[PDB]
């Protein structure tokens, strides 16, 4: 068929000769398709050979009877378009990614365009030329460090660079300006603080299998029932899930309770606060008198902007019966299968894990500080980064006024525009969206007559209506096994985040360990833990410096005798003729002495020589 | 004025009260692309291929 | 009694291809009988691309915080010109910075970088360049092209690779010239000879002897430099996940020109040579086939980005601990004995 | 498709399979073979050998 000699000449035409360079059909003796010629010239056809074929059976070359010329079959430009377009306005950019403008203009468009320019990636259209700007966040990314930005009002669209990092620059030097280098030393200092959210659990959705198919007729549980059981590959597979869930909830939850003793004399009501440090937001319920809610002023602001709630859900599956409106999909999807599980542990348990681990390290015997107290430890882990202890001793209601104005601030930051809120917004809107598309996967027909049972039983015949629901089985299955590869690639992903959560947890709010850039910015100080929609709220305490100074420091300096001596976190700094030492993080000078200085036996080539440094 | 007719795609808006008030041809530019592609007529801020 | 310092290398990736597949080009190229059928099956349509989005969303994030952690407090000063200032304590630093300040260009990678990259053809840019030598001239009888015709097509990623070197630049700047804010506010002689110490050594030899570490420390580098004339892991590995990605990418190619238990598998001959009422089933036939063959890749996709993530959060955590800082985590950074 | 749906399954679960493997390999390194300066790591709290 559509090969050889035998034609028919009913529907008559013309011979024509044969073009290059432009994608025509064509109807070569019988072969039919579209593409662009090439003439060639080609040696291999013998005298019982016209066509040439590849590996996968398709013509990519032929040669005419009436002219002895031999050409290639190539196809042509096949491709889509690529559009930004912003909330409100009248037409779209366009960017035809890797075609150059005159081929989109005399080619694959017909519309006289005024704005067009060559890029590094294609042709943009209703765009303009401003590379030479950057910018530091932009929602329509294009690749390759640009993307397109929007101005209010030729066209509002620009075509500028991305840059979202860059570093801090100083008017320093950096050779050695007379055997001494010039830092800048912090002179002045603030606490300040910053959320985290990570992401620890995610909804538990059960699938009936036999009520997302086959919902309440008769001959679609008997045809159902002849593919198998079909429906406990997926019951395992939502169990496994469940059970992962629940075992990282309790794994969270030990982590939180994990070796933690406090005493039986506290109320929650009149011990609430150490070295002028307020935590009444921070704290629930611990004592004899307390209501069913344990959750802090925090935890209830963050669940007052948040409706689908470990009690959301149940409060929305009690509203489907009877009731007033009806009309709330939740119900619609648990009507046909789709429901979800509260998990385990309720919400309170895990609020007053939270107390109980916020309050270990506020009061003796102080579990969650190794036993040392609250200001203690602070002064501790800030002298631990360069900082002399007497600036610390004599400026203490300083620092509580900063934590004091650092909670205020990470209190009242969630109200008009949060952070943390946002990711949990996200999962919210994921999983209502997997949900929406699993419901209105049954709306499709997949080649029957329609989608629902109901005609198809009361108009056709028994095997009319086997065959017109086989098919609609068969889609609604690979649907479901869509769903839960989904939910497995999503549940895989949970607990490599629940994995870092809990070693956050048990790292960075439990004990303070010596790995630098892992709990905060590389000046961290503390951090706490709370409770939050689908995970936890972790608050960072950091060292932030605010006015700085130029100095002259020394890297080590060598004494007589051919001795040598090196500070630690710390430089040399020399005034009115004297060499002293002084902090790396506070510009503090203090004499010389042995706590501070690492001895040597050697010295050095580069070392500044003084010998009047009288230590032994 | 007379216009001839075609079968083609349509997007219908419904209010309150059941009255048509808006409608794209989703043949007719790509912004109605984009519309017909979300089911809407103020799609979010986006990269649309 | 004697000691010497020696190098390794290692790779961990971090990102990978974003591939972009259209249901309506693969399934149906140019035919209305076609998408008349796969009308039908509008919801199998916007799933892939909804999946294929997510994961370039993710992989856009693991690049911002792989740029995040290598640009996370880094104070340089404005008298650094990247090539007047190349190298300090007799130790030579040309073929691992590229180049920062106000005298730059397009051109910002390393001599190392560029031996790197001078051996990896199937980059961001490599695919760029295939697909302006796609057709238009430069004959595309490549298969990347063949594959772009029918809508497997990878896009490049959001930071480009030189604003990648120069962050890497930048990174080992910080601990090369004052202010030292990737070595706590210690010179690099220091350090070194610091690091040195806390494995039981004492200071007389390393003061004595620095003219030797420097000599070592060159030595080193340029073993580690003039080492990839040879097949070494890290270009093995390299090669090895674009090797896998290209044969991914042609074995679902490859899948166009199955029958499913159809006539054919070209649509061209069945609406040329069978009536529509017969027709329809032998193009539903490969439009199932098309569909699962698609769903097994996205499938593979999304199992694939986890592992792809994990390596990447390991790199950061590297990043974080084994080079801009010095963490006292032993048996982690190196072999027992690693100084930086 | 069973077969599809058990290699799927298979593939799904080798990533959590690597992922316990890692972190026993970040164990063994860090607890047995030398005295890391981490606390809630290897034991729990009071962790000596
Ligand atoms: C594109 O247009 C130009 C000018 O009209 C023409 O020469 C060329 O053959 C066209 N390309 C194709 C593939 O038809
Ligand atoms: C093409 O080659 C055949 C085989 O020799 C010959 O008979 C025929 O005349 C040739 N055609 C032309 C136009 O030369
Ligand atoms: C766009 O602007 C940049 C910067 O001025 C320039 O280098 C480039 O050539 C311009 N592009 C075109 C197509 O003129
Ligand atoms: C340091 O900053 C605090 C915060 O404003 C201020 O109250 C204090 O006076 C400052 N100290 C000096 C010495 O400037
Ligand atoms: C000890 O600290 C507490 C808490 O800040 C304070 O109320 C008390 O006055 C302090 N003691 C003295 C003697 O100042
Ligand atoms: C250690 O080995 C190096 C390299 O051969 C040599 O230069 C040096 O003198 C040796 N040191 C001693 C103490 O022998
Ligand atoms: C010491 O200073 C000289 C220049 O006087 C310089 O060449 C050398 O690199 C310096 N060495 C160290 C360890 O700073």
């Amino acid at each position: 068929i559509n090969s050889g000699t035998t034609c028919s000449n009913d529907l008559l035409y013309s011979n024509t000769e044969i073009s290059t360079g432009v994608c025509v059909n064509y109807d070569l003796y019988g072969i039919t398709g579209q593409g662009i010629f090439k003439e060639v010239s080609a040696a291999y056809y013998n005298n019982w050979q016209n066509l040439l074929y590849d590996s996968n059976g398709n013509i990519i070359g032929f040669k005419d009877f009436l002219t002895n010329k031999t050409y290639t079959i190539l196809p042509c430009y096949s491709g889509r378009v690529s559009a930004a377009f912003y909330q409100n306005s009248s037409s779209p950019a366009l960017l035809y990614r890797n075609l150059k403008c005159s081929y989109v203009l005399n080619n694959i468009s017909f519309i006289s365009q005024p704005f067009y320019f060559d890029s590094y990636l294609g042709c943009v259209l209703n765009a303009v030329n401003l590379t030479s700007y950057s910018v530091s966040s932009c929602d329509l990314r294009m690749g390759s460090g640009f993307c397109i930005d929007y101005a209010l009002p030729s066209s509002p669209y620009r075509f500028v660079t991305f840059e979202p990092f860059n570093v801090s620059f100083v008017n320093d030097s950096v050779e050695t300006v007379g055997g001494l280098f010039e830092i800048q030393i912090p002179t002045n200092f603030t606490i300040a603080g910053h959320e985290e959210f990570i992401q620890t659990s995610s909804p538990k959705v059960t699938i009936d299998c036999s009520a997302f198919v086959c919902s309440n007729y008769a001959a679609c549980h008997d045809l159902l029932s002849e593919y198998g059981t079909f429906c406990d590959n997926i019951n395992s597979i939502l169990n496994e899930v469940n059970d992962l869930l629940d075992i990282t909830q309790l794994q969270v939850a030990n982590a939180l309770m994990q070796g933690v003793t406090l005493s039986s004399n506290l109320n929650t009501n009149l011990h609430s606060d150490v070295d002028n440090i307020d935590f009444k937001s921070l704290l629930g319920c611990l004592g004899s008198q307390c209501g069913s809610s344990s959750r802090s002023p925090l935890e209830d602001l963050l669940f007052n902007k948040v409706k689908l709630s470990d009690v959301g859900f149940v409060e929305a599956y009690n509203n489907c019966t009877g009731g007033s409106e009806i009309r709330d999909l939740l119900c619609v999807q648990s009507f046909n299968g789709i429901k979800v599980l509260p998990p385990i542990l309720s919400e309170t348990q895990i609020s007053g894990y939270t107390t109980a681990a916020t309050v270990a390290a506020m009061f003796p015997p102080w579990s969650a500080a190794a036993g040392v107290p609250f200001p203690l430890n602070v002064q501790y882990r800030i002298n631990g980064l360069g900082v002399t202890m007497d600036v610390l001793n004599k400026n203490q209601k300083l620092i509580a006024n900063a934590f004091n104005k650092a909670l205020l601030s990470i209190q009242n930051g969630f109200t008009a525009t949060p952070s943390a809120l946002a990711k949990i917004q996200s999962v919210v809107n994921a999983n209502a969206q997997a949900l929406n598309s699993l419901l209105q996967q049954l709306f499709n027909k997949f080649g029957a007559i329609s989608s629902s049972l109901q005609e198809i039983l009361s108009r056709l015949d028994p095997p009319e209506a086997q065959v017109q629901i086989d098919r609609l089985i068969n889609g609604r299955l690979t649907a479901l096994n869509a769903y839960v590869s989904q939910q497995l690639s999503d549940i895989t992903l949970i607990k490599a985040g629940a994995s870092r959560a809990i070693e956050k947890v048990n790292e960075c709010v439990k004990s303070q360990s010596p790995r630098i850039n892992f709990c905060g910015n590389g000046n961290h100080i503390l951090s706490l833990v709370q409770n939050a929609p689908y995970g936890l709220l972790f608050i960072h305490f950091s060292y932030k410096p605010t006015s700085f100074k130029t100095v002259l420091v020394s890297p080590g300096l060598c004494l007589s005798g051919d001795r040598g001596i090196a500070p630690k976190q710390g430089y040399f700094i020399k005034q009115n003729d004297s060499w002293m030492f002084t902090g790396s993080s506070y510009y503090y000078p203090e004499p010389i002495s042995d706590k501070n200085v690492v001895f040597m036996n050697s010295c050095s080539v580069n070392f500044t020589k003084a010998p009047f440094i009288y230590l032994n | 004025w007379v216009t001839p007719l075609s079968r083609r795609q349509y997007l219908l808006n419904f209010d309150e009260h059941g009255v048509i008030t808006n409608a794209v041809d989703c043949s007719s530019s790509f912004l109605s692309e984009i519309q017909c592609k979300t089911q809407s007529f103020a799609p979010n801020t986006g990269v649309y291929d």
